[PDB]
C-alpha cells in the first residue's frame, strides 16, 4: 500500500519516545554525580 | 480593586482559553481536510 | 449475651452452607 | 484488522529509519546527559547539588513555613548559602 | 383515561410532548451562558480556596460581627 | 580497570555463532 | 547460611510444583485426554446427575 | 418476573403511581422530620447553653 | 376500577436466597463486635 | 531491510546496558551510602 | 460520593437503553 | 456542518482511537504521567518535606517520589501562577506545585478515561458494564488523592506520589488511624483477595476443561475465533467443583457478572472507610475492651498488643514525619518495651 | 404534613389513569419533560427570590 | 462484659429484617403456579 | 460380593458421590474434621496461653473476653519452641491449654488436609478425563498457608512466631513481620500485591467485557442471566464485540481475541504473584530481607539526606521496639 | 438566584429544546431527568459537606 | 494419656494404610478411557 | 428509666417473627397463578 | 427421586394476614409493658 509518514500514531508514539530517551540520558549521567 | 491575586487569575483564565482555542483551532482544520464518504 | 450472638449467627452460617450444598436447585441441561 | 498507519515491522526495519535514527536517538541522549552534566537541571528544578542541603554550621531543615511568603522565605533559605 | 376539574385546568401544560426545535435551536447561546457559569464557579472556589484574594472579601470567621 | 572488554565479546559471541549461520544460511 | 538456605527453598519449592505439573501431564497423556475433552464422548455425560 | 432489584421500574411510566410514590417518600421525609424533632425535645437539656 | 396494566411479577430464585442469607449472616458476623463495641 | 531478529537483540542488550549502568550508580552515586 | 455511582449507573442506563438485555449481529470493527 | 466533521475526524477508526473524550483525556493523562517522569528525576522534596525525593539527589526507583506540599500550603491548589509559586516554576516546583499538578490533571483523565469507555462502548455498540465497574477505581483515588487530605489539615496529609512514599501511607495509617481494624477496609481486602481469586480459579478451571479442538499439545491454535461452540465445557466444570467444593457455577452470565461485583463492591467499601478516616471518624477501638483493660492488668488480647504498636509507630515517626510541627521527644519519654 | 401527604399518596395510587398522564396524540401515559421542568424551576426561583 | 446495650438489638434485626425480605419473596416466587 | 475391598475402592473412587471422598479424601476428610472441631472450640472456649514462653497468657477466646474481630486461636509456648505437643505430651489438658497445645493440632492437620485437598483436586479431573494443573492454581494458596503456618516458624526457631488463627493476631503478624523483615521494601512482596491487586482488576476486566457483550435473548423487564441455559452448545457472549470494544480502549494488538489465551493469563497473573508472596514469607524466614536504604543518599559534608525510606524506619522501630515489652533481655533481637 | 430562577424558567416554559439535545440527552424519557438530578443532588452534596 | 497415644497413632496408622493400598489398587486403570 | 435491658428485643422479635411468618404466607398465596 | 405425592399447597387470604397482625400488635402492646417490667 502506500502508508503515509506523519500520523496521529506517529505524534503519539514521539510524546513518549522523545522525552524517555532525554530522560534515560539524563539519568544515565547522574550515576556519576558524587561528593 | 484588581489586586496582584486578581491579575494573576486573568492570566490563568487567559492562558487557558488560548490553549482551548488553538487545540480546537488544530482540531477544527484537519477535520475539514479529509473524512469522504 | 455477645458470645451467644456471635455463635448463633456462626451456626446459621453453617446451617445456609448444608442446604446450599445438598439443597440447592438441581442444575438441568439443555432443557431448562 | 488494519488501519492507515504503516505497520511498525516495516518501519523499525526500514534502512531509512535507522539512518534517521541513529542520529535522532544518541543526539536525544547526549542532550538530556549534558542537562544533568552541566548543571542546568538544578537551576531548572532548585534541587540543591550535594553541597547545598545545609549551611555549613547550621544543621536545621528550611520548612517553608507560611503560603502566601513561602517564595519570598524560599529565597531566604537560599541566602544563608544553603 | 379520566377528565377531573383540576386535570383539565392543567391539561394545556402537558401536551407538547414530543416538540422539539429544529436543528441546534438555542444550543450555541446556552453553550455562553454555561461557559460563564463554569467560570463564575472557579471564581467563587478560588476565592474559598485563597487561591484568589481581594481586599474588602477576608475569608475568615472574622469579617463577621 | 575496564574488563568490559571482556564481556562485549563474548556478549556478541552468543548471536554471532548463529549469525554467520543466517549467512552461511543452514540449520537453525 | 541465609543465602544457601533461601535460594535453595525457591528452588525446592518450585520444584514440587513442577512435580505437580509434570505428573498431572502424565496422567492425562497416558489416559489420553491431556489435549481436551472428546466433544463426542464427554464422559461427565454418561456418568448419573448427582444434583 | 422482576429481579428483587428492579421491582420499582413498575412505575417508569405510570405518572400517576409515579407521584403516588413520590409522595408516600415525601410523607416519610417529612415525617421523620417531624418525629426526630419530638426525640430531641424529649431529650435535649436547656439549663446551660453556655 | 381499572386492574393496572403496569405490574409484572416478581421473582427470586432458592440460589438468590442462599447467596442473599450468605451476605447477610457474614455482614452480621462482621458488624456485630462494632455494634457491641 | 534489517532483519528482525537482530534489532531485537541489539536493541536487547542496549537495555541490559543502561538498566545495568544505573544497578552500578547504586554503588558510586549520591544514592550509595558511602 | 454513593450517589456518584448512582448517577453513572442511570446515566449509562439512558444512553444505552436500545443495547441493555443484550446485543446482535454483524461482525465490522477494524475497518472504517 | 463542521461540527459534524469535527465529530467525523475525531471518532474515526485510527490505531490509538482519539474520540471527543481524548480531548480530554491525553492532554491530562499525558501530563500526569509527565509530571511525575519529571519530578521522579529532577525535582526535590527539601523545602517541603526535609526530603531527597529524585534521581537528580540519589534516590533509586522506589525511594524516589513527587512529595506533597508543605502543611503551610494548607488545600491550596497550587497553581504556577497563583499567589504562592507567582507565575515562577522553580519556586513553584520547591513549594510542590507538581503533586496539585499530578492530582488534578489525573484526576480529570481519569473522568476522561471512564468517558472514552463510555463513547467508544456507545459507538461499537456494546453494553456500559467497562464504565461501570470502572467507577471502582475513581472513587478510591478520589477518596483517598482527595476527599481524605480535605478533611486534614492540608495536602502534606495525602499519599504522595512514589513506591516508599505510599509504604509511608500505609504504615501511618495503621499507627494513627488502626486502619486494619475496619469493618470497611476489611470488606474492600475481602474484594481484592476474593477478587483475585475468582480470576485465577475461573482461568485455571477453563483452560484445564477445554474440548479438543486441535491435535497439537498447544491447544492455544485449537480455538476458534469466531464463535460457535462452547471452547470449554461448562457441564464438565460445573460437576467438578460441585464434587470438589461442594458448590459451583452454572451460568456464564452470572458467574462473570459476579466477577464484576466482587472487586468493584470491595473498593468501593475501602472507600467509604477511608471517606470517614478524612474526618478522623476511625474504627480504633472497642470501648468494652478498654474498660477491662484498665480496671484489670492482666487481661491481654491481640488486640490490645496492637495498640502498644500503634504507640510506638506514632511516638517514634511523628518527629521526621511531621516536620511543620517541630516534635521534640526527650530520649524518656519515647515508649519502649524491655532491652529494646 | 406528613399524614396528609400519605392520604394524597394513597389517592393518586388508586386514581392512577387520569388524563392528564395520557398524550391526546397517541393516546398513550406521556410526561412532557422540558415544558415541566421550566414550570418546576419557575416555582423554584420564585420560592428562593421569597426566602 | 462492658458492651452497648443496643448491641444484641442491633445485630438482631440486622439480620432479622432482610432475612425475613429474601424469605418473603423466595416463598411467593416458589409458589406461583407453573 | 465381587470382593469386598474392591468394592471398597469402587465407592471411594466413585465419581456418583455427591462428594468426591477421593483417595486422597481418605486423608483429608478425617483430618479436615480434626482441625475445624479443635478449632471451633479452641476459639470458643479455649483459655489463655502463654505464647512467648514468659508466663504472660494472652487470652483470645470469646468465652474469655474476646469478640469476632479480636479473638484467635493463640499459637503454642515459645517455651516449646519447634518441639512436637500432642495432647500425650502434656501432665494434663489444662497444661495443654496452657501451653497452645490446640494451635499445633490445628495448624498440622490442617496443612496435612489443605495439602490433600489440592491431591484431591488432581484426582476427580483424573476421574472426570479433564485436564490436572487446577490443583496447581490452588497450590499458591497454599504454599502460602505453608509459608505463614510452617516455614516461617521452623525458619524463626519457634511455633510461636507462626501467624496466630484469628482477625486482629493476624494484623499482629503483620505489623510485627514489617518491623523485622521490612517487607514492604521486598520484591517478592511487590509481586504478591501486583499479583492480587492485578487480579481483581482483571477479574473485573474480564467479568465486565464478557457480561456486557452478551447477545440479547432476554425481555426488556427480565433478568438477562435467563438468556442463557446450562448445557449450552454454543457461546453466550459476543467475544468478537469485546475484544472490537477492547481493542478501541487501548489499541488493536494490546487486546485478546483468543479466549483460551485470555483465561490462562487469567490465571497465570495472580497464581505466579503469589507463588512468589508466598515465597517472601518462606525467604525471610531465614532473614532475607527487603532492601535497606537507610542513610543511602548523604550530602557532601556527611550528613544524613532523609529520604522516604527513612521515615519508614522510623514507624519500623516503633513497631520493633514496642513488640514483644517484656519478652527481650538483650541488644539485638535474634529470635 | 431565584430571579434569574424566575427567569431560566420561564424561558423553559416557552423556548423548545433544540432536536439536536432532545435526541442527544435522550429527553422524552424520564429516566434520564433521574441521572441528571442525581448529579446535581451529590454535587449539592459534596458542597454542604465542605462547608 | 498414654493410652490416647496408642489410639491415635492406630487410628492414623488405619488411614495411611488405606491411602498407600489404594493407589497401589491399580489407580491408573480408573479413568474414561486408555487403561 | 430502670427498665429491663431485654425488654427491647423482646417486644421487637415477638412483633417481627410472627408477623413475618404471615407476611411470607400472604405473599406467597397472592402470587400464585389463576 | 419420585416427586412426592402428599404435598398440597399453602395459603392464608388477605383478611387472615389482618387478623393476624391485628392479634400479634395487640398482644405486643399488651405484655411490652411486662417485658420492660
Ligand atoms: C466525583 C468525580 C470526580 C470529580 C473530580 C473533580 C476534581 C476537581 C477538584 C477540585 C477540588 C477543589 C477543592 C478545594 C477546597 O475544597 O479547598 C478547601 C477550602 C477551605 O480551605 C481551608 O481553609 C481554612 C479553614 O480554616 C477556617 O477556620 C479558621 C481557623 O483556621 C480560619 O479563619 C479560616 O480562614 C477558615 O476558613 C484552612 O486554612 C484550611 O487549611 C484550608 O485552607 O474549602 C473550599 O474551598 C470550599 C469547599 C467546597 C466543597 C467541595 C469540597 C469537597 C468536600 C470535602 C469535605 C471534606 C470531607
Ligand atoms: C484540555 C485539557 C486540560 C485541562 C482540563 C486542564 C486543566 C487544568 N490545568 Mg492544565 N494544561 C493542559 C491541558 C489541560 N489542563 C495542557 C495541554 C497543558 C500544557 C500547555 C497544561 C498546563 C498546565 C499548567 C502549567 C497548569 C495547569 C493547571 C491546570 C488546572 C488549573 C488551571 C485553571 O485554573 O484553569 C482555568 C480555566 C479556564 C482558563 C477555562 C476558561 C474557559 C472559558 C469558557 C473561556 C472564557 C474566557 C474569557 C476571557 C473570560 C471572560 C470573563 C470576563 C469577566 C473576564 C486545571 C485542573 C495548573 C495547575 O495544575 O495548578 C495546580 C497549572 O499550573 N495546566
Ligand atoms: C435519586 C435517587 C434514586 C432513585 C429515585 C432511584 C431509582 C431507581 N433505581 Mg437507583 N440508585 C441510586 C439512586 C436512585 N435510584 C443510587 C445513589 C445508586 C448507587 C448506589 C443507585 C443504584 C441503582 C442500581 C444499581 C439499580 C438502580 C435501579 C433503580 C430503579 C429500580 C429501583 C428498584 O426497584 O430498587 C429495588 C429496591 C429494593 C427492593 C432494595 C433496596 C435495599 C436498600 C439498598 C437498603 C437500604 C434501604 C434504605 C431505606 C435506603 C435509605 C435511603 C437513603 C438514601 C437515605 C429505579 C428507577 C435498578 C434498575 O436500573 O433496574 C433495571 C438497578 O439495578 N439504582
Ligand atoms: C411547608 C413547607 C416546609 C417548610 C416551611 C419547611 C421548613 C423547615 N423544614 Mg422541612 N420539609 C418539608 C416542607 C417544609 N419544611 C417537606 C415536604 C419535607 C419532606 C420532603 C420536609 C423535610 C424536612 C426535613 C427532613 C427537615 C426539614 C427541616 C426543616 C427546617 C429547617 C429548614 C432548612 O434549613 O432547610 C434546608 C433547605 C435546603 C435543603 C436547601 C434546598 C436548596 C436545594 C439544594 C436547591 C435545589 C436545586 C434547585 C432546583 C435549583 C434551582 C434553583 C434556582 C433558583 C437557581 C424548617 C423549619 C429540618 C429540621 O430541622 O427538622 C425539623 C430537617 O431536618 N424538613
Ligand atoms: C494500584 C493498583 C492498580 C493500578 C496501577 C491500576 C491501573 C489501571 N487500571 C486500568 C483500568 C481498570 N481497572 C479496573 C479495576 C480495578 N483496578 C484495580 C487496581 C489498579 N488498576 C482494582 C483493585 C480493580 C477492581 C475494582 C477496571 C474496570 C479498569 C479499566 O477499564 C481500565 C483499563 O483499561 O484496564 C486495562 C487502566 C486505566 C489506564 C488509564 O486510565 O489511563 C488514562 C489516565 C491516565 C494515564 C492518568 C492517570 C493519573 C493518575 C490518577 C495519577 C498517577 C500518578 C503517576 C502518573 C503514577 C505514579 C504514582 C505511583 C508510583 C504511586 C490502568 C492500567
Ligand atoms: C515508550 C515507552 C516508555 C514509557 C515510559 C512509562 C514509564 C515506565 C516506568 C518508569 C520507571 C522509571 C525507573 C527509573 O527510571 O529508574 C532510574 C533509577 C536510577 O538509579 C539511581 O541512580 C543514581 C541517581 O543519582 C543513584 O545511584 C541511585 O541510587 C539510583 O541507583 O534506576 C534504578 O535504580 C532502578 C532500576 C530500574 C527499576 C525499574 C523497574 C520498574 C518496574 C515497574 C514498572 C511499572 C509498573
Ligand atoms: C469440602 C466442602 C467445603 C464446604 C464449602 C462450603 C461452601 C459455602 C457455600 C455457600 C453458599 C453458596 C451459595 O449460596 O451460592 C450458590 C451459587 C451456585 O448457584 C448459582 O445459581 C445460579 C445463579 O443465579 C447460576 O446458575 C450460578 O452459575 C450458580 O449455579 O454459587 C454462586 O453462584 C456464587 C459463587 C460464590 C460462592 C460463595 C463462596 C463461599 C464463601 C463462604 C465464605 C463465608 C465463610 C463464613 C465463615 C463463618
Ligand atoms: C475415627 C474414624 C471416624 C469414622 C466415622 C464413621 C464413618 C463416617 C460416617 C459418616 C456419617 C455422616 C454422613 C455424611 C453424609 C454426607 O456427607 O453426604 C452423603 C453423600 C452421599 O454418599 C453416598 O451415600 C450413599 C447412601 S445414601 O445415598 O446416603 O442413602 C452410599 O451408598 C454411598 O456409598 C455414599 O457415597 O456423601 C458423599 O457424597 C461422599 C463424600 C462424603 C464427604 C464427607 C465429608 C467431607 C468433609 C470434608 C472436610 C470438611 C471440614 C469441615 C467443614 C464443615
Ligand atoms: C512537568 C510539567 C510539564 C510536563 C512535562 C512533560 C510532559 C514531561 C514528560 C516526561 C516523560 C514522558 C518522561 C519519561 C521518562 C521515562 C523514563 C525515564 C523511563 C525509564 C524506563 C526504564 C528504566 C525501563 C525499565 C524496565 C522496565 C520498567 C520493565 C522491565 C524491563 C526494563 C528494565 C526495560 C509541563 C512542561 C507541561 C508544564 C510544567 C509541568
Ligand atoms: C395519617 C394522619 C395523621 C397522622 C400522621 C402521623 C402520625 C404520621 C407519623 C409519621 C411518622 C412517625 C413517620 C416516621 C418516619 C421515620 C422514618 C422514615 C425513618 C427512617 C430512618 C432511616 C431510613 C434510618 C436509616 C439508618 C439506619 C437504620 C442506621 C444506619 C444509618 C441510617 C441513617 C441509614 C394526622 C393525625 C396528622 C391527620 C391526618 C391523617
Ligand atoms: C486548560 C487550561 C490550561 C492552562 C495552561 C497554562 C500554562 C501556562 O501558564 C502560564 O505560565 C507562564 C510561565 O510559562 C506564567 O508566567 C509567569 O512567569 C513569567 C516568566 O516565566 C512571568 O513573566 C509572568 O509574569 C508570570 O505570570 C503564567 O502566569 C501562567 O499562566
Ligand atoms: Mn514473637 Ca519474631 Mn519479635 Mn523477636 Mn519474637
Ligand atoms: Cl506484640
Ligand atoms: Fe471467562
Amino acid at each position: 500500500v502506500s502508508y503515509p509518514i506523519f500520523t496521529v500514531r506517529w505524534v503519539a508514539v514521539h510524546t513518549l519516545a522523545v522525552p524517555t530517551i532525554f530522560f534515560l540520558g539524563a539519568i544515565a549521567a547522574m550515576q556519576f554525580i558524587q561528593r | 480593586t484588581i489586586t496582584p491575586s486578581l491579575k494573576g487569575f486573568f492570566i490563568g483564565l487567559l492562558s487557558g482559553a488560548v490553549v482551548l482555542g488553538l487545540t480546537f483551532a488544530v482540531l477544527i482544520a484537519i477535520s475539514q481536510i479529509d473524512k469522504v464518504q | 449475651m455477645e458470645t451467644i450472638t456471635y455463635v448463633f449467627i456462626f451456626a446459621c452460617i453453617i446451617a445456609l452452607f448444608f442446604f446450599a450444598i445438598f439443597f440447592r436447585e438441581p442444575p438441568r441441561i439443555t432443557k431448562k | 484488522g488494519t488501519t492507515g498507519e504503516r505497520p511498525f515491522s516495516d518501519i523499525i526495519t526500514s534502512v531509512r529509519y535507522w539512518v534517521i535514527h541513529s542520529i535522532t536517538i544518541p543526539a536525544l541522549f547526549i542532550a538530556g546527559w549534558l542537562f544533568v552534566s552541566t548543571g542546568l537541571a538544578y537551576d531548572v528544578f532548585g534541587t540543591p547539588r550535594p553541597d547545598s542541603y545545609y549551611a555549613q554550621e547550621q544543621r536545621s531543615i528550611p520548612l517553608v513555613t507560611d503560603r502566601f511568603e513561602a517564595k519570598q522565605q524560599v529565597e531566604t533559605f537560599l541566602e544563608q548559602l544553603k | 383515561a379520566r377528565r377531573t376539574w383540576l386535570g383539565d385546568i392543567l391539561r394545556p401544560l402537558n401536551s407538547e410532548y414530543g416538540k422539539v426545535a429544529p436543528g441546534w435551536g438555542t444550543t450555541p447561546l446556552m453553550a455562553v451562558f454555561m461557559g460563564l457559569f463554569l467560570v463564575f464557579l472557579l471564581i467563587i472556589l478560588e476565592i474559598y480556596n485563597s487561591t484568589l484574594i481581594l481586599d474588602g472579601v477576608n475569608v475568615s470567621w472574622k469579617a463577621l460581627g | 580497570i575496564a574488563q568490559l572488554t571482556m564481556i562485549a565479546m563474548i556478549g556478541i559471541a552468543g548471536p554471532m555463532i548463529i549469525f554467520l549461520l543466517a549467512v552461511r544460511r543452514g540449520n537453525l | 547460611r541465609s543465602w544457601l538456605a533461601t535460594s535453595h527453598f525457591v528452588l525446592a519449592f518450585f520444584f514440587l510444583v513442577g512435580h505437580l505439573w509434570h505428573a498431572g501431564r502424565a496422567r492425562a497423556a497416558a489416559a489420553g485426554f491431556e489435549k481436551g475433552i472428546d466433544r463426542e464422548s464427554e464422559p461427565v455425560l454418561s456418568m448419573p446427575s448427582l444434583d | 418476573g422482576l429481579p428483587w432489584y428492579r421491582v420499582h421500574t413498575v412505575l417508569i411510566n405510570d405518572p400517576g403511581r409515579l407521584i403516588a410514590a413520590h409522595l408516600m417518600h415525601t410523607a416519610l421525609v417529612a415525617g421523620w422530620a417531624g418525629s426526630m424533632a419530638l426525640y430531641e425535645l424529649a431529650t435535649f437539656d436547656p439549663s446551660d447553653p453556655v | 376500577m381499572e386492574p393496572n396494566p403496569n405490574r409484572q411479577p416478581v421473582e427470586l430464585n432458592r440460589t438468590s436466597l442462599y447467596l442473599g442469607l450468605l451476605l447477610i449472616l457474614v455482614l452480621a458476623l462482621l458488624f456485630s463486635s462494632y455494634f457491641f463495641n | 531491510r534489517i532483519p528482525l531478529w537482530i534489532v531485537a537483540t541489539v536493541a536487547g542488550m542496549g537495555v541490559i546496558v543502561i538498566v545495568g549502568l544505573f544497578f552500578y550508580g547504586a554503588y558510586a552515586g549520591l544514592g550509595s551510602s558511602l | 460520593l454513593l450517589f456518584f455511582f448512582g448517577h453513572i449507573w442511570h446515566g449509562a442506563r439512558t444512553l444505552f437503553r436500545d443495547v441493555f438485555s443484550g446485543i446482535d449481529p454483524e461482525l465490522s470493527p477494524e475497518q472504517v | 456542518g463542521w461540527f459534524d466533521i469535527l465529530d467525523d475526524w475525531l471518532k474515526r477508526d485510527r490505531f490509538v482511537f482519539v474520540g471527543w473524550s481524548g480531548i480530554l483525556l491525553f492532554p491530562c493523562a499525558y501530563l500526569a504521567l509527565g509530571g511525575w517522569l519529571t519530578g521522579t528525576t529532577f525535582v526535590t522534596s527539601w523545602y517541603t518535606h526535609g526530603l531527597a525525593s529524585s534521581y537528580l539527589e540519589g534516590c533509586n526507583f522506589l525511594t524516589v517520589a513527587v512529595s506533597t506540599p508543605a502543611n503551610s500550603m494548607g488545600h491550596s491548589l497550587l497553581l504556577l501562577w497563583g499567589p504562592e509559586a507567582q507565575g515562577d516554576f522553580t519556586r513553584w516546583c520547591q513549594l510542590g506545585g507538581l503533586w496539585t499538578f499530578i492530582a488534578l490533571h489525573g484526576a480529570f483523565g481519569l473522568i476522561g478515561f471512564m468517558l472514552r469507555q463510555f463513547e467508544i462502548a456507545r459507538l461499537v455498540g456494546v453494553r456500559p458494564y467497562n464504565a461501570i465497574a470502572f467507577s471502582a477505581p475513581i472513587a478510591v483515588f478520589v477518596s483517598v488523592f482527595l476527599i481524605y487530605p480535605l478533611g486534614q489539615s492540608s495536602w502534606f496529609f495525602a499519599p504522595s506520589f512514589g513506591v516508599a512514599a505510599i509504604f509511608r501511607f500505609l504504615l501511618f495509617f495503621q499507627g494513627f488511624h488502626n486502619w486494619t481494624l475496619n469493618p470497611f477496609h476489611m470488606m474492600g481486602v475481602a474484594g481484592v483477595l476474593g477478587g483475585a481469586l475468582l480470576c485465577a480459579i475461573h482461568g485455571a478451571t477453563v483452560e484445564n476443561t477445554l474440548f479438543q479442538d486441535g491435535e497439537g499439545a498447544s491447544t492455544f491454535r485449537a480455538f476458534n475465533p469466531t464463535q460457535a461452540e462452547e471452547t470449554y465445557s461448562m457441564v464438565t466444570a460445573n460437576r467438578f467443583w460441585s464434587q470438589i467444593f461442594g458448590i459451583a457455577f452454572s451460568n456464564k452470565r452470572w458467574l462473570h457478572f459476579f466477577m464484576l461485583f466482587v472487586p468493584v463492591t470491595g473498593l468501593w467499601m475501602s472507600a467509604i472507610g477511608v471517606v470517614g478516616l478524612a474526618l478522623n471518624l476511625r474504627s480504633y477501638d472497642f470501648i468494652s475492651q478498654e474498660i477491662r483493660a484498665a480496671e484489670d492488668p492482666e487481661f491481654e488480647t491481640f488486640y490490645t498488643k496492637n495498640l502498644l504498636l500503634n504507640e510506638g509507630i506514632r511516638a517514634w515517626m511523628a518527629p521526621q514525619d511531621q516536620p511543620h510541627e517541630n516534635f521534640v521527644f526527650p530520649e524518656e519519654v519515647l515508649p519502649r518495651g524491655n532491652a529494646l | 404534613l406528613s399524614g396528609l401527604l400519605f392520604l394524597a399518596a394513597c389517592w393518586h395510587w388508586v386514581y392512577w389513569d387520569l388524563e392528564l398522564f395520557r398524550d391526546p396524540r397517541t393516546g398513550e401515559p406521556a410526561l412532557d419533560l422540558p415544558k415541566m421542568f421550566g414550570i418546576h424551576l419557575f416555582l423554584a426561583g420564585l420560592l428562593c427570590f421569597g426566602f | 462484659m462492658e458492651v452497648n446495650q443496643l448491641g444484641l438489638i442491633a445485630t438482631a434485626l440486622f439480620v432479622l429484617v432482610p432475612s425475613v425480605f429474601l424469605i418473603i419473596l423466595y416463598v411467593q416466587t416458589e409458589s406461583q403456579q407453573k | 460380593s465381587a470382593n469386598l475391598w474392591e468394592r471398597f475402592c469402587n465407592w471411594v473412587t466413585s465419581t456418583d458421590n455427591r462428594l468426591y471422598v477421593g483417595w486422597f479424601g481418605v486423608i483429608m476428610i478425617p483430618t479436615l474434621l480434626a482441625a475445624t472441631i479443635c478449632f471451633v472450640i479452641a476459639f470458643i472456649a479455649a483459655p489463655p496461653v502463654d505464647i512467648d514462653g514468659i508466663r504472660e497468657p494472652v487470652s483470645g477466646s470469646l468465652l474469655y473476653g474476646n469478640n469476632i474481630i479480636t479473638g484467635a486461636v493463640v499459637p503454642s509456648s515459645n517455651a516449646i519452641g519447634l518441639h512436637f505437643y500432642p495432647i500425650w505430651e502434656a501432665a494434663s489438658l489444662d497444661e495443654w491449654l496452657y501451653n497452645g497445645g490446640p494451635y499445633q493440632l490445628i495448624i498440622f492437620h490442617f496443612l496435612l488436609g489443605a495439602s490433600c485437598y489440592m491431591g484431591r483436586q488432581w484426582e476427580l479431573s483424573y476421574r472426570l478425563g479433564m485436564r490436572p494443573w487446577i490443583c496447581v492454581a490452588y497450590s499458591a494458596p497454599l504454599a502460602s498457608a505453608f509459608a505463614v503456618f510452617l516455614i516461617y516458624p521452623i525458619g524463626q526457631g519457634s511455633f510461636s512466631d507462626g501467624m496466630p488463627l484469628g482477625i486482629s493476631g493476624t494484623f499482629n503478624f503483620m505489623i510485627v513481620f514489617q518491623a523485622e523483615h521490612n517487607i514492604l521494601m521486598h520484591p517478592f512482596h511487590q509481586l504478591g500485591v501486583a499479583g492480587v491487586f492485578g487480579g481483581a482488576l482483571f477479574c473485573a476486566m474480564h467479568g465486565s467485557l464478557v457480561t456486557s457483550s452478551l447477545i440479547r435473548e432476554t425481555t426488556e423487564t427480565e433478568s438477562a442471566n435467563y438468556g442463557y441455559k446450562f448445557g449450552q452448545e454454543e457461546e453466550t457472549y459476543n467475544i468478537v464485540a469485546a475484544h472490537g470494544y477492547f481493542g478501541r480502549l487501548i489499541f488493536q494488538y494490546a487486546s485478546f481475541n483468543n479466549s483460551r489465551s485470555l483465561h490462562f493469563f487469567l490465571a497465570a497473573w495472580p497464581v505466579v504473584g503469589v507463588w512468589f508472596t508466598a515465597l517472601g514469607i518462606s525467604t525471610m524466614a531465614f532473614n532475607l530481607n527487603g532492601f535497606n536504604f537507610n542513610h543511602s543518599v548523604i550530602d557532601a559534608k556527611g550528613n544524613v539526606i532523609n529520604t522516604w525510606a527513612d521515615i519508614i524506619n522510623r514507624a519500623n522501630l516503633g513497631m520493633e521496639v514496642m513488640h514483644e515489652r517484656n519478652a527481650h533481655n538483650f541488644p539485638l533481637d535474634l529470635a | 438566584a431565584g430571579i434569574v430562577g424566575i427567569i431560566a424558567g420561564l424561558f423553559h416554559i416557552l423556548v423548545r429544546p433544540p432536536q439536536r439535545l432532545y435526541k442527544a440527552l435522550r429527553m422524552g424519557n424520564i429516566e434520564t431527568v433521574l441521572s441528571s438530578s442525581i448529579a446535581a443532588v451529590f454535587f449539592a452534596a459534596f458542597v454542604v459537606a465542605g462547608t | 494419656m498414654e493410652t490416647l497415644k496408642i489410639t491415635v497413632y492406630i487410628v492414623v496408622t488405619f488411614f495411611v494404610l488405606l491411602f498407600v493400598f489404594g493407589f497401589l489398587s491399580g489407580d491408573p486403570a480408573r479413568n474414561p478411557k486408555r487403561k
